[PDB]
RNA sequence: GUACUCUGGGGAUAACAGGCUGAUACCGCCCAAGAGUUCAUAUCGACGGCGGUGUUUGGCACCUCGAUGUCGGCUCAUCUCAUCCUGGGGCUGAAGCAGGUCCCAAGGGUAUGGCUGUUCGCCAUUUAAAGAGGUACGCGAGCUGGGUUUAGAACGUCGUGAGACAGUUCGGUCCCUAUCUACCGUGGGCGCUGGAAAUUUGAGAGGAUCUGCUCCUAGUACGAGAGGACCAGAGUGGACGAACCUCUGGUGUACCGGUUGUGACGCCAGUCGCAUCGCCGGGUAGCUAUGUUCGGAAGGGAUAACCGCUGAAAGCAUCUAAGCGGGAAGCCUACCUCAAGAUAAGAUUUCCCUAGGACUUUAUGUCCUCUAAAGAGCCGUUCGAGACUAGGACGUUGAUAGGUUGGAUGUGGAAGCAUAGUGAUAUGUGAAGCUGACCAAUACUAAUUGCUCGUGAGGCUUGACU
RNA sequence: UAAGUUCCGACCUGCACGAAUGGCAUAAUGAUGGCGGCGCUGUCUCCAGCAGAGGCUCAGUGAAAUCGAAAUCGCUGUGAA
RNA sequence: CAGGUCGAGUAGACCAAGGCGCUUGAGAGAACUCUGCUGAAGGAACUAGGCAAAAUGGUACCGUAACUUCGGGAGAAGGUA
RNA sequence: UAGUCGAGUCGGCCUGCGCGGAAGAUGUAACGGG
RNA sequence: GAACCCACUGUCGUUGAAAAGCCAGGGGAUGACUUGUGGAUAGGGGUGAAAGGCUAAUCAAGCCUGGUGAUAGCUGGUUCU
RNA sequence: GUGAGGGGAGUGAAAUAGAUCCUGAAACCGCAUGCAUACAAGCAGUGGGAGCACCUUCGUGGUGUGACUGCGUACCUUUUG
């Protein structure tokens, strides 16, 4: 099964239509006060006042 | 039915009066029969071969030869209708269940006695 | 007619003297509570709303807390209402309670709840279709739907045709149902059968429609 | 549970050992019969100088059944074989001795001599 | 469907799974810290908890029993000699999950899995 | 001669299907020799005549040969009434039962097998009944390939032969990931006269409409006897459909045990890996039918055939022209479900927002400062909700999930030690040990500190009351 | 066989058998044609549960045949029908 | 060329010396498709046709019909440990 | 055949316009619609 | 009955892993057996336990070049006012 | 990233003459500005025609857009059509 006639740009469009990305939940921790990933280990090793590594 | 309220209403039912029993036993079980306006028991003897206890939903099997003929009988422990059950004899198994002795013949098909 | 909202628990067995095994099920019910009574003048049609269960404040919005303070009952996890008559009407007020003493042993109800969800599910189980051979020469159409349609003549497919989809989770009553018990002390109703929906699930019991 | 296609024995002395049922009766589409229910079969095996030979097609009510029956309590009691009562045109037992155990749903003015026949009744 | 059951699959056989989940709880207890898939961390307590329970009386059978379930003379060891007292008087809750971002190779989420007091 | 075939062309020209026509076919009506009745237009019905349809066999070659690609079976259907069953009537060589003919009625229902590739047809056994037809003689980008139509081979027949068939026989490749319309499910956006949370009315749409048997009236009405009711009431079945897992079962590769070969853990003992979950015996939750429960009620309005009341035209008669009535599984309601994108965008309860300055195109006009509430989302722990979504619960003022503790359940006598036995093994400690999803409790672990969107009292005209 | 257009046995009017383009028969042999039986079974009444691999969602790479152009609904009728 | 345990065996299961995990992955656990396991009662009622699936299966001993071209049929059938 | 009844009425032919005869399948679909 | 040589049934694949395969079954397996290296037979010819089979993925007359721009009463196309 | 690729500085008459380097068309694909567009059915134009934005000699003007409305089934070939 194959198209009897070539879509049109604007149709492609139409469909295309619900491709947008989105943004992600970003917050400040404030133990360091660096932006970080909400409810995720900053790239420090720090969360919710304490830290992993030495 | 493990919600405290159905359990409450199961525990309400219960009898208090059941002999201690294991599959390897024989039992005689006395059954009420209503025929008109009249009542009597009648026995079912034979061996127990499974059992299952679920409180008010507890039951056991018993299998027995009639004329040449098996017939297996699953009884609901709580019912009205089974009015005694009385053990005449103590087996000895391995398994909680004896379907294997459904494709066993007469002497084949012996079970050893429990002594104390 | 006046009802009850409440809770399904479970299903269980009752023993009768003649030793008859009867399949039940439980219901448990907070008593509901009266929240509003429209009336003709000011809605048009004649019900009553009430309310049952609990919920934390957190989880109650301003207006809703505004609503029951003025029905002057606490919030409760659902609202429904019940279309009455003048009659029924009569000893029924704002604040008020009903419970499981509106009911009788022996009475005929109907029973409505949400039925358990099946997600995607084709033809078979959907509709009963039959299936074609397993063996002699079928290649991949064992539980296929088939032919659809007509040749040129209508040349489409027509509306309503049976076809996979989702199945259950909708709102299903089943009638004809004899309450065998009502404990007013543990506030429990038991029905004979079988009721929509599953373990802790709301429902509504009604009198029963057909007479 | 009872199809066509499905052999039976004989548990009185009409003169047939074994049957096959060839018809479910009492409606359209009926699948299955029960103790109780009425089938049509053929004789396969038949003692030698019996009334009934072979290839005879005659009536027949089931009464044991390997699949079993409930009871109100909620008991269920099986049996370790299929066996039926052969029956005239009339549907009544045509036999003078009934061989093995019945049960109680047979109580009925049709098969009460098979119920007075029987050894036992469970 | 699926209604009321628990366990996961991973796209692996059942022998596969229990092998790849006891590797893990050795190196669990060998490490104190590591770092894997969410999913697989997620599903790792369920394993390396009932141990330390076990781990928290010391006889010859749950000795065996511990033996029998990990296959390593040094994690059996550990258990019955460190992580056992350290948590004798603990309700249950020995680890911790902490989602750490995504990985490079193939955006998998990831997760650190710690013992509750390591040092 | 070519079926071992090939190239250039044609729907200018056949086979299939569509189109025109209706000789043929089917159905209907008009007339009335005759038959039954040796007594009735009860039922047939000679010769002859007039119509309808497009279901048969045909006629014509208008469409397709830079391809509309196939008989039957399977799966799934939709419509017509010229009605097979069920429902309502008139007449009758209608005592009753039953039958014959004709009128009304399309809501529902309307077999399993043996023989044959068959559609058919014969047969056995059922049912209330096993109706006729249209839809590319419905349905092969949904399945099959038994027949029919390639290449092999054989018999019969024809021909000198290559070969051929008003014949027969064994064997013989079924492609396509769906763009558009259509259909079944499920979301996003905007709109609905400031915004928000919840409960709702019903214009309308879909689903469901089946039927056997027993008793009772009653051996009554009727009738030489035999035989046997209308009407009315109760019960119990078949098929179909829905929901559900208390009971009976199936499964249950994260539960328990028995056991074979082999390898390993230094060895014994005790364990683990592989051999279809190695094999074998049981089995908790969940899912599920063959298991359980429930339903097709009863009613109301109009009405078809038919039956009327009163009544003139036409002094009588007459169901009709005035007026007025009864009447069916048929229609509208009634029962279940959806339903305000019903742009006609409906109704009710409660809740939130009432700052300042500058400018000109003089206005629900712009710009700056200040302020962003009621709520809704993002995110997290999750679900008896789920393809993704959507939907439900909870987020420290917590029981949302995991773990822990205690029950319950399944399996059926753990390891170690001791004893008896030459040994295989058996007994005691002890119904012990282990035990996915179940129930109750518990803050031990995780649901942190958070961010974004959503604003600042809501134009004009007329009228009623303030 | 309950029911046999197939099969086996018999009849002979052979439409249109017949003797080395061989006739009748024959033990053994055949992934050879036709008919029947025991055991067996999910082939079926009538399907249910479970295991693996896809399908679905996320991240990376990234085809196909087709295509005059499209703002590409139903019914009835008309029309190279 | 080719070792060990069992084994008639270079068949088969698991291992030694040696070699390897094979150049997209992470989740989810719908319809539908492919592969596999189990299945109540019935047991060919399926279908052109038992297609496919199910079933039998080793060693030792006993016992084994019609018909034969006297070799066979013949591991006939069937039974015991 | 009478008559207590009191004036139209009985039966035909030729013509205009109407009535029955009149059943099919996708959806009113035999005035283009109102 | 393995290796080795074949290709009887069924599923999958049919823009394949593959311009002929995989999986589960199946046949021969001391012989008219299988197989390596090097040779002979050439197109109206060769070879053929015989299918018009094979003769470099091509066979009722191989492939390449030349006659050659063959012929075609056939189909298509044929450009500004 | 001591990569690729760019920005500044400098050369040159010229660097969108910067090394797949004269000019740089079309198909196809981006960004920005103005108008229209989420209650309405079809070869997408044509004849009318309100409103809006910009430029205005403010005009009976010019440049973009086009609510609402009558009419309207592409081109070539081949054909009785």
């Amino acid at each position: 099964a194959v198209q009897q006639n070539r879509k049109s740009r604007s149709r492609r469009d139409m469909r295309r239509s619900h491709d947008a990305l989105t943004e992600n939940a970003l917050t400040v921790d404030q133990a360091t006060g660096e932006t970080h990933r909400r409810h995720h280990v900053t790239k420090d090793g720090f969360y919710r006042g304490r830290q992993l590594f030495a | 039915g493990k919600h405290p309220l159905v359990q409450a209403i199961e525990n309400s039912q219960l009898k208090t009066d059941l002999p201690e029993f294991a599959p390897g036993d024989t039992v005689v079980v006395q059954v009420k029969v209503k025929e008109g306006d009249r009542e009597r028991l009648q026995a079912f003897e034979g061996v127990v071969i499974a059992k299952k206890n679920r409180g008010l939903n507890s039951a056991f099997t018993v299998r027995k030869i009639s004329s040449g003929v098996g017939v297996e009988r699953v009884f609901q422990t709580h019912s009205p209708v089974v009015a005694k059950i009385e053990v005449k004899r103590r087996g000895d198994v391995r398994r909680a269940k004896l379907y294997y002795l459904r494709d066993l013949s007469g002497k084949a098909a012996r079970i050893r006695e429990k002594l104390p | 007619a006046i009802g009850l909202v409440g809770r399904k628990c479970g299903m269980t067995r009752i023993f009768t003297d003649a030793g008859v095994s009867v399949p039940v099920t439980v219901i448990e019910v907070d008593p509901n509570r009266i929240t509003q009574i429209k009336t003709l003048e000011t809605d048009g049609y004649q019900a009553v709303q009430v309310t049952t269960g609990e919920r934390r404040e957190s989880r109650v919005t301003n207006a809703q807390k505004g609503h029951f303070a003025k029905a002057g009952v606490a919030a409760g996890r659902l609202v429904k209402e019940f279309r009455v008559t003048e009659a029924e009407l009569e000893g029924r007020e704002v604040g008020g309670t009903i419970g499981v003493d509106l009911f009788t042993v022996g009475q005929i109800v109907d029973v409505t709840g949400q039925s358990k969800g099946k997600g995607f599910q084709g033809g078979v189980k959907r509709w009963n279709f039959r299936t074609q051979d397993a063996t002699h020469g079928n290649s991949v159409s064992h539980r296929v739907l088939g032919s659809t349609g007509q040749n040129q003549t209508p040349g489409r497919v027509f509306k309503g045709k049976k076809m996979a989809g989702h199945l259950g989770d909708e709102r299903v009553t089943v009638q004809g149902l004899e309450i065998v018990s009502v404990d007013t002390e543990r506030s429990v109703l038991v029905v004979k059968g079988a009721i929509p929906g599953a373990t802790g699930g709301d429902v509504i019991v009604r009198p029963t429609i057909k007479a | 549970m009872i199809q066509t296609e499905t052999m039976l024995d004989v548990a009185d002395n009409s003169g047939a050992r074994r049957v096959q049922c060839i018809k479910v009766l009492g409606g359209s589409h009926r699948r299955y019969a029960s103790v109780g229910d009425i089938i049509k079969v053929t004789v396969k095996e038949a003692i030698p100088r019996a009334r009934v030979k072979k290839g005879d097609v005659m009536n027949a009510v089931v009464v044991r059944t390997k699949f079993g029956i409930r009871r109100p309590d909620g008991s269920v009691i099986r049996f370790d074989d299929n066996a039926a009562v052969i029956l005239n045109n009339n549907k009544a037992p045509i036999a003078t001795r009934i061989f093995g155990p019945v049960t109680r749903e047979l109580r009925t003015e049709q098969f009460m001599k098979i119920i007075s026949l029987a050894p036992e009744v469970l | 469907m699926r209604h009321r059951n628990s366990g996961v699959k991973l796209g692996r056989t059942s022998s596969h799974r229990k092998a790849m989940f006891e590797n893990l709880a050795n190196s669990l207890f060998e490490h104190e810290l590591i770092k894997t898939t969410l999913p697989k961390a997620k599903e790792l307590r369920r394993v390396a908890e009932p141990l330390i329970t076990l781990a928290k009386n010391d006889t010859v059978a749950n000795r065996r029993l511990a033996f029998a379930r990990t296959r390593n003379a040094a994690t059996v060891g550990k258990l019955f000699t460190v992580l056992g007292p350290r948590y004798k008087e603990r309700n249950g809750g020995y680890l911790r999950v902490l989602k750490a971002g995504f990985r490079a190779g193939d955006a998998a989420p990831m997760a650190y899995v710690e013992l509750v007091d390591r040092e």
